[PDB]
């Protein structure tokens, strides 16, 4: 703590993207599983980059997933899946491991909707009940089998996602709603009513942009835009 | 044809089957001619997938308006990004094609949005605000807030614009009110006895937002919603929810409430406009509103 | 009250005369149900002196009885440079708002103003032109008039 706050956030969870850097260190477990870091600590320049090519023109034969550079959200939904974690196990040297992330992905998708949800208290409570042992059994096979890279490091999407959720979910409610995204999406719609209805000089032109994006929002006006 | 035929032609050749459809309307429905055959006709149509002329026929008789509420007119103005010039060459056509007003002109349409904007709802506080004006009907405040144009100083060019939070906050609520009062009706709770315990759950929020693209590049939008209205009447009752917002991420219902031309980054200039909105937020939490909805007065916490 | 009935229940009650009116256009109009109903209501109306009624009604059938001429609809969608789906949306309200089909739907506009357009109308040509095609229904021609795209050439 060095600056003097002025604005109380609930220090909430934000349930829009929540997930990518769990997708990409995924990611960078499978290449590291074609790959040897427990047999070889020390990869060098190109390594990596070899195993990253194998692993996706592997998963372009299987899942016909071409590849990218940012896990955006369709992308990340197909790559956290039973079916890819077999696919990618089938190059893993090794069968041991191949059943140790299996189950690991398998434990992912028992928890990982209970975060995006809008109210598991009755969407699907029994994974909020199972969550706590779900996310001991996540962290305990993380530790015994992958501690090559979390020894010191953790990205913090992966902390809050493992320590805090069900509490959060206790104390508020949900996660999802409070996502920011809405707002965000709002966004298409100022600099667009920007360029129709303009003033236009800038003394004026935000009184009528607020107008029209307030009267936009209402309930009453949508009230008559029923279309059943 | 019968049709080509005058009207003398058509009652000769057709008085049988209207005595026939007068003793049987005699018979079965109190000799109601009218009726009868309006029926008839209404399924005569329906039998040749003629949807069309039937709904116009009975948008003929109960109801026949011909006349559009100024509220959808003004909500289809604005909804469908319609601009305004625009909107009146369309009027002056859609009146001059057809004999009837159906698109209500553009100064009442105005006057007739002019009462949902904020600052038309009275109010009052219990107490009175922490250090604000007690007055209710200012609309649309200059976001610079009272900001000396001495040179000398800090530049006063910042632009923004914004309401007062609790002015757009009461306006939310009366807007709100037909879906409180149905809640009302379903949890079928009684009415002189839900006047005190309302609790309003709002979600806050402000991103930044970059390049306004064109031939003025940066941008907030500090904005909210009301998310959840619940009932504290009159044991613990721990919670009862009188309606939980249904998209509170569906952008149809993120109401801005604050807009600056500024950066995301510097401190400076966001918490130099941001202020008033703070102080506002805190020295609310407290105190109790009275809004007249339904009729009767009730109170609010937040 | 007959009126306030579905139309299985309004169906149900009036069978009976339906099947009257139905042999009786049978017997002297040759089954035109729609036109004897239509007379009756005319004259029912004429009638009960509301005269304004019957006056529309008239219009309704044989007149542009669907509420606006689709070509002024047309026209007010170009006239204002108003978008397409803009057009559906608006559409949607005005009905679902009042009761009546006052707009013209989409794919019935197009169709009708697909007549307004060059390459619609047969006509002929006395001589027939020098070097000209004998098509008339041919519409938005390519202007590139036909060029060998090989890249050998100018473009
Ligand atoms: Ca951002
Ligand atoms: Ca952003």
């Amino acid at each position: 703590v060095s600056a003097k706050p002025f604005m109380e956030t609930q220090p909430t969870l934000d349930a829009l993207h929540c997930d990518i850097g769990n997708a990409t260190e995924f990611y960078k477990i499978f290449q590291d599983e074609i790959g040897e870091v427990y047999q070889k600590p020390n990869p060098s320049r190109e390594e990596r980059r070899r195993w990253r090519s194998t692993l996706d023109k592997q998963l372009r034969k299987k899942m016909k997933l071409k590849p990218v550079m940012r896990m955006n959200g369709n992308y990340a939904r197909r790559l956290m899946t039973r079916e890819a974690v077999e696919a990618v196990c089938e190059l893993v040297p090794s069968e041991e491991r191949r059943e140790a992330l299996l189950k690991l992905m398998d434990l992912y998708l028992q928890m990982k909707p209970v975060w995006r949800s809008t109210c598991p208290s009755r969407d699907c409570p029994d994974q909020l009940c199972q969550y706590s042992y779900n996310s001991q059994q996540f962290a305990d096979l993380l530790s015994s089998m992958f501690k090559y890279r979390y020894d010191g490091k953790i990205t913090n999407y992966l902390h809050k996602t493992l320590a805090h959720v069900p509490e959060i979910v206790e104390r508020d409610g949900s996660i999802g709603a409070w996502a920011s995204e809405g707002n965000e999406s709002g966004n298409k719609l100022f600099r667009r009513f920007r360029k129709m209805n303009a003033r236009q000089s800038k003394t004026f032109e935000l009184e009528d942009i607020l107008k029209h994006h307030w009267l936009y929002t209402s309930k009453y006006l949508q009230k008559f835009m029923e279309a059943h | 044809h019968l049709l080509s035929l005058t009207r003398r032609a058509q009652k000769h050749r057709l008085r049988d089957l209207k005595n026939q459809v007068k003793t049987f309307a005699e018979k079965e429905e109190g000799g109601d001619v009218k009726s009868v055959c309006l029926t008839l006709f209404l399924l005569a149509l329906r039998a040749g997938n003629e949807h069309k002329q039937a709904d116009e026929l009975e948008a003929m008789m109960q109801g026949r308006g011909f006349g559009l509420h100024p509220a959808v007119c003004l909500a289809i103005r604005v909804n469908t990004f319609l601009s305004c010039s625009q909107y009146h060459k369309m009027y002056r056509t859609v009146k001059a094609t057809s004999g009837r007003q159906i698109f209500q002109p553009l100064h009442t349409l105005r006057n007739a949005e002019k009462e949902l904007l904020p600052g038309f709802h009275q109010f009052e506080w219990q107490p009175a605000l922490k250090n604000v004006s007690t007055s209710w009907d200012v609309g649309i405040i200059d976001g610079l807030s009272g900001w000396t144009v001495s040179v000398d100083d800090v530049p006063a060019d910042t632009i923004s614009r914004r309401f007062r939070y609790d002015v757009a906050l009461v306006s939310a609520l009366k807007d709100l009110e037909e879906d409180i009062m149905e809640g009302l009706r379903e949890r079928a709770l009684d009415d002189s006895m839900c006047t005190s315990g309302f609790t309003v759950v709002v979600k806050e929020s402000c991103d930044g937002m970059g390049d306004v693209s064109e031939k003025p590049e940066k941008a907030v939008r500090f904005s909210f919603t009301i998310m959840s209205i619940s009932i504290r009447l009159e044991g613990e009752d721990d919670g009862i929810t009188i309606f939980q917002e249904q998209k509170p991420n569906s952008e149809l219902s993120c109401r801005p409430l604050c807009l600056m031309f500024v950066d995301e980054s510097d401190h400076e200039t966001l918490t130099a406009i941001l202020g008033p909105v703070v102080a506002e937020r805190k020295a609310m939490m407290e105190s109790r509103l009275i809004i007249s909805v339904g009729g009767l007065l009730r109170s609010f916490r937040f």
